[PDB]
């Protein structure tokens, strides 16, 4: 398996299993002192203040998030980030349907599209009752955040100023998304909770709420 | 990349079907 | 006023799963050290020490059956176990149903069998050195 690739002679065969045997024992002393270390005990890549959530937003009760947030921040949320698995892929609808009315009263939203999804992302979150102002570009080829706003953002607590709205891969050939604009929301809301839809364990940055199912 | 539990398994599936050539004969 | 280490611990006990924060509340980064889906849970631990009593050390593919309703790997069993027995090969406690408190008995007897020797390694003894 693959069953071309094997060999079928007997020469062949007992060779192939003799150097198989030899590789066992090699990746198994590596699997024991692997599981030792994080046994005893290893620390991840994880800060420790994230908040990873493994759940699928169509089974997800927001609710109880919503009652949970409340219940601890005292507030919702300031900057929600998405990167919708446009069509591992959800219907175009079914994102849609998220109810991201309810989980922020007033702050920031960044969603990532893609060229094909880009129109429907504005007329998305303008039913989300977001204003669409701005649009942050990462040249890796190109793909673009849209930004909306809905409610007060007057208050103190954001910064008008922007770190400039162009960012670039932080590697070449890299198709994660980039680190930069953990730090443009840095200087939006310092300090400020933070909710990430669609997120991935490379997404988990230390004051936000990722909810994934991958997490 | 695969982990060390995933290379594990490739072996021993690899083991049986060499295994099951070599008792085939 | 908000203090964030003291809110992701208060929101971790009330959203994350079991598996992602201690009932401590702080993370549980044994978890993150292992692939999505790969996480060995110690509600998994306890079930296979259970299964060797029930169907001893050989027979995976019943022990999968009937403690993690066929889910489980039947390799990692195949290796969590010489963890278990602290020896790199178990050929030769095949079939024989060991009791939890045997198995201690068996791990501290091959680790001590493994130290005198300097046969051992990572509470491991290596009977079989390539
Ligand atoms: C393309 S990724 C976004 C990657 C992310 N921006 C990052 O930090 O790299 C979208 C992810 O959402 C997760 N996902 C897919 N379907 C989902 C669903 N129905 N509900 C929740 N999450 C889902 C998958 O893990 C998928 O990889």
């Amino acid at each position: 398996d693959y069953l071309d690739r094997l060999p079928k002679s007997k020469k062949g065969l007992q060779g192939l299993l003799q150097d198989i045997e030899k590789r066992i024992l090699h990746y198994k002393q590596l699997f024991f002192k692997e599981q030792n270390e994080i046994a005893n005990g290893k620390r991840s890549m994880v800060p420790d203040n994230s908040i990873p959530i493994c759940s699928d937003v169509t089974k997800l009760n927001f609710q109880a998030l919503i009652d949970a947030q409340m219940r601890h921040a005292g507030k919702m949320f300031d900057v929600i980030m998405m990167d919708p698995p446009w069509q591992d892929s959800l219907s175009d609808e079914k994102i849609q349907n998220m109810p991201i009315q309810s989980l922020q009263q007033d702050g920031f939203i960044f969603v990532w599209a893609i060229n094909a999804k880009y129109r429907v992302t504005i007329k998305m979150i303008e039913n989300w009752g977001y204003k669409l102002v701005d649009e942050i570009t990462w040249v890796k080829a190109k793909e673009s955040c849209l930004i909306g706003v809905k409610g007060d953002v007057d208050n103190g607590r954001f910064k008008k100023n922007i770190a400039s709205d162009v960012i670039f891969s932080e590697r070449r050939g890299q198709s994660q998304k980039p680190e930069e604009i953990y730090q443009y929301i840095n200087q939006l809301c310092p300090n400020g909770n933070y909710l990430e839809i669609f997120a991935r364990r490379n997404n988990l940055h230390d004051n936000w709420v990722s909810i994934g199912n991958e997490l | 990349k695969f982990t060390n539990l995933e290379i594990l398994t490739h072996l021993y599936n690899l083991k049986a079907e060499i295994v099951r050539r070599l008792a085939e004969q | 006023p908000l203090d964030f280490t003291q809110y992701a611990k208060n929101m971790r006990k009330d959203l994350s799963n079991q598996d992602i924060c201690l009932e401590d509340g702080a993370l549980n980064h044994s978890y993150f050290l292992t692939k999505k889906g790969q996480y060995w849970t110690p509600l998994n631990q306890k079930a296979l020490q259970r299964g060797i009593e029930l169907f001893g050390v050989g027979n995976w593919k019943e022990i999968n059956y009937d403690e993690f309703s066929g889910k489980a790997n039947i390799v990692e069993l195949e290796l969590r176990t010489c963890m278990i027995l602290g020896i790199n090969d178990i050929t030769e406690y095949y079939g024989k149903k060991i009791s939890e408190e045997e198995q201690e008995e068996i791990k501290k007897s091959n680790i001590a069998k493994g130290k005198k020797e300097n046969k051992l390694k990572d509470n491991i003894y290596q009977k079989l050195q390539q």
